[PDB]
C-alpha cells in the first residue's frame, strides 16, 4: 500500500538538505501577526485592506473633541480590531505572539554543535554580593560508600 | 495604573440597560477594568492597554452582552498641575460676606508626590514624626512641617493644604471646627479641578488668609466647603495651570539591522530611548524607551510590522509628564482634525478634553475671582 | 424636567394637565427657582462658580430654590451630613432635592 511512513533521522536530515530550496525557514508564527486567517477574514468582513495581503468585496456593503498625534491606522484596527474598529462583524482575535526564537545555523563542521556562536553576546553575570548559605562544613563529618559515578560517564 | 481609556455607545441606544449590565459584567470579571459614566452620559471604561480593551470588547459584546456597541477612538486621562505659585492671593469670600479665605498655589518637592503614591509618607503619622520626614528628607521649613494639613485628593495623593494663617492660627479654638471644611473643599476641589476637570496633580495650597464668623449657625458647614473649593480652584487658576500626559516604557527585543528601525518608529511616537544594549547571553537586543500615550497606539502593531515581526516591544505605565503646551491661550487656533504641531498640545487637549466630557466652552484664570458687583 | 411658569402657563390654564406628563397637573406646586449671574453673566453654580453647559448635571432643593452643580450639592451634603441651603442657611429634606438635566440616569 506504500501507507504509513517511518524513516530514520539522518534520510530526514538529507531530505531536509535536498528541499531546503523549497522550505521556508520560519520557526514562529510572528511572521503572519496580521496576515493570518484570523486577522483576513476580519478584514474580510471589515472590508479592511493590509498592504501585502488580499482583497474581498464586502460581505454586505463630533469634530472639534478628537485628539491627535499620531493615526489611527487600518493595520491598527486589524491588530486591535475590536477598539480603534466601531461595529465589528465577525472580527478575529489578533496578537499571538510567539517567543522571538533564537536560532543559530551550522555552516562549517568542525565547530562542534554545542559551542558558543560568535553572534551571541558576552554573559557576565554581574550583581553585587553572591550571599551565605549554612553550607555543611567539614571536619564534623560526612563520607560516602564508593559506587557512585555521573548518570551518564560512559 | 488606569491610564487608558475607551468610550463606547451601543447602536441601539434602548438597549442601553443591557450594554451597561455588560459593563459590569466585565467590571467583575476583570479587576483591574474601571468604568465611569461621562458628563454627556456617556459610557467610558478606564483600562490600561490595547490587547486589555480588546479582550473588553470580545467579551462585553459576546459573552457579557448580545449588542452592537460603537467604539469611538481612543485618549488617556492627563492630570492639572501647577509649576508657577500665584502671583496674587487668590480668595473667595462666603455668601453672607462675613468669612473668607484667601489661598495661594504651588508646586510640591518634585519628589514628594511618588513618595505619597509609593506610600513611604502618610498623614497617619503623628505632626512630629510628619515634619521628622518632611525636614529630614527635603530640608522642610519648621513653620510648614507644623502647619501640612491634609493630603489632595486621596489620602495617599500627590497634593497638600498648607497654613500659614498663624497670627490668624490664634484662633484655633474656632480655626480647627472649619479646618474638616476648608478641607472638605480643598479634597473635592482638588479632586476636580479647574482647567480640564482632571485631576490637580503635586500641588500645594497655602492658607494665607482665613476669616471666620464666629456663629457656628451662621457659618454652616455647607458655604465653607464650596468657598474651600473656590480658594483652591482661585489659586490653581491664578497659577498657571499645566497639562500632564502619561510617559509609557518600552522594551524592545531586536536583532542586529532593526534598533534604528525601533529608533524611527519612537521618535516617530515622541519617544526617546534610555538602553540600547545586546542582550547578554543571547544574539538579541534590548532596548528601553518612554514614549506618549495617544501616540502608543498601534504602537507595537506598527513596529513589528516595521521589521516584519522582528521587532517586539512590551508597554506598561510609568510615570506622567507635561506635554509641549499651555491651555488658557486663546491665541491658539487648532483645525478641528488635523493633529497639532508640538508647540499647543495642552491646549487642544484641554479644550477637546472638557468638549469630550461635556463642560463648557471658556475657563478664565479670573472664573472662580469672586464677584464685587 | 424644569420649565418656566410664564411659559407653562396658558397651557396649563386651558388644558388641566402638561407636556411633561399626560397626568393632571396643580399649578401652584411649581415653585420658583433663581440661577446665578457670573462675571460675564452665565449661568454658573453658586457655591461652586462651575460653568453649565448643554451636558453637565442640574441639582436643586426645592424648598431653596437654589439652582447648583450636583457636584457642590453631594461634596457639601454627602461627604458633610448638611442637606441644608448650599447659598442660604436652610436646612432640607434631602427628598424636596431635585435634579433639571442628569444625561446619565
Amino acid at each position: 500500500t506504500y501507507q504509513r511512513w517511518q524513516f530514520t533521522l539522518p534520510m530526514m536530515s538529507t531530505l531536509y538538505r535536498l528541499a531546503n530550496q523549497l522550505l521556508t525557514d520560519l520557526v514562529d508564527d510572528n511572521y503572519f501577526y496580521l496576515f493570518d486567517l484570523k486577522a483576513f477574514f476580519t478584514s474580510k468582513a471589515l472590508n479592511m485592506a493590509i498592504p501585502g495581503g488580499p482583497k474581498f468585496e464586502p460581505l454586505v456593503r463630533d469634530i472639534n473633541k478628537i485628539i491627535i498625534r499620531q493615526p489611527i491606522r487600518t493595520e491598527y484596527k486589524i491588530a486591535f480590531p475590536y477598539l480603534y474598529n466601531n461595529l465589528p462583524h465577525h472580527v478575529h482575535l489578533t496578537w499571538y505572539h510567539t517567543p522571538n526564537v533564537v536560532f543559530i545555523k551550522t555552516e562549517d563542521p568542525d565547530l562542534p554543535a554545542f559551542y558558543f556562536d560568535p553572534l551571541i553576546n558576552p554573559i557576565s553575570h554581574r550583581h553585587s554580593v553572591k550571599s551565605q548559605e549554612p553550607l555543611p562544613d567539614d571536619d564534623e563529618e560526612f563520607e560516602l560508600p564508593e559506587f557512585v559515578e555521573p548518570f551518564l560517564k560512559d | 495604573t488606569s491610564v487608558i481609556k475607551i468610550a463606547v455607545e451601543p447602536v441601539n441606544p434602548s438597549e442601553l440597560p443591557k450594554m451597561l449590565d455588560g459593563l459590569r459584567k466585565v467590571n467583575k470579571s476583570y479587576p483591574s477594568l474601571t468604568t465611569k459614566v461621562e458628563e454627556s452620559g456617556e459610557h467610558v471604561i478606564l483600562g490600561t492597554g490595547e490587547l486589555y480593551l480588546d479582550c473588553v470588547m470580545h467579551d462585553l459584546r459576546k459573552m457579557y452582552s448580545e449588542i452592537d456597541i460603537k467604539v469611538a477612538d481612543p485618549v488617556v486621562t492627563f492630570c492639572e498641575t501647577v509649576v508657577e505659585t500665584s502671583s496674587l492671593k487668590c480668595f473667595a469670600e462666603t455668601p453672607n460676606k462675613k468669612n473668607k479665605i484667601t489661598m495661594i498655589a504651588e508646586p510640591l518637592e518634585k519628589g514628594l508626590a511618588e513618595d505619597i503614591e509609593n506610600e513611604v509618607v502618610q498623614i497617619t503619622w503623628n505632626r512630629k514624626k510628619l515634619g521628622e520626614f518632611f525636614q529630614t528628607k527635603y530640608d522642610w521649613d519648621l513653620l510648614a512641617a507644623r502647619s501640612i494639613w491634609a493630603f489632595g485628593p486621596d489620602a495617599t495623593g500627590p497634593n497638600i493644604l498648607v497654613d500659614d494663617t498663624l497670627p490668624s492660627e490664634v484662633d484655633k479654638a474656632l480655626l480647627g471646627s472649619v479646618k474638616d471644611s476648608i478641607v472638605q473643599g480643598f479634597q473635592w476641589g482638588t479632586r476636580e479641578g479647574p482647567l480640564c476637570d482632571e485631576l490637580i496633580r503635586n500641588v500645594k495650597f497655602k492658607i494665607l488668609d482665613a476669616v471666620v464668623a464666629q456663629e457656628p449657625l451662621h457659618r454652616g458647614g455647607g458655604q465653607i466647603i464650596p468657598t474651600a473649593r473656590r480658594v483652591v480652584y482661585s489659586a490653581f487658576l491664578m497659577a498657571t495651570p499645566r497639562l500632564m500626559e502619561p510617559y509609557y516604557f518600552v522594551e524592545v527585543q531586536a536583532p542586529a539591522d532593526c534598533v534604528s528601525a525601533v529608533y524611527t518608529v519612537l521618535a516617530r511616537r515622541r519617544g526617546h530611548v534610555t538602553q540600547d544594549a545586546p542582550i547578554p547571553g543571547s544574539p538579541l537586543y534590548t532596548i528601553k524607551a518612554f514614549i506618549p500615550a495617544i501616540d502608543s497606539f498601534g504602537f507595537e502593531t506598527d513596529l513589528r510590522t516595521h521589521t516584519q515581526g522582528q521587532a517586539f516591544s512590551l508597554s506598561v505605565f510609568h510615570h506622567w509628564q507635561i506635554v509641549p503646551g499651555d491651555p488658557l491661550d486663546k491665541s491658539i487656533v487648532i483645525r478641528p482634525l488635523e493633529p497639532q504641531p508640538a508647540p499647543h498640545l495642552a491646549r487642544e487637549f484641554m479644550i477637546k478634553t472638557r468638549r469630550r466630557k461635556g463642560l463648557s466652552e471658556d475657563v478664565s484664570i479670573s472664573k472662580f475671582f469672586d464677584d464685587p458687583m | 424636567i424644569v420649565f418656566d411658569l410664564l411659559n407653562i402657563v396658558p397651557w396649563l390654564k386651558k388644558y388641566g394637565t402638561n407636556p411633561s406628563n399626560g397626568e393632571k397637573l396643580d399649578g401652584r406646586s411649581l415653585i420658583k427657582l433663581n440661577f446665578s449671574k457670573n462675571s460675564e453673566g452665565k449661568y454658573h453654580c453658586p457655591v461652586l462658580f462651575t460653568v453649565f453647559t448643554n451636558n453637565t448635571h442640574i441639582v436643586a432643593v426645592r424648598t431653596t430654590g437654589n439652582v447648583y452643580a450636583y457636584e457642590a450639592v453631594e461634596q457639601l451634603n454627602i461627604k458633610a451630613k448638611n442637606f441644608r441651603d448650599l447659598l442660604t442657611d436652610e436646612p432640607f429634606s434631602r427628598q424636596d432635592i431635585i435634579t433639571l438635566q442628569d444625561p446619565t440616569n
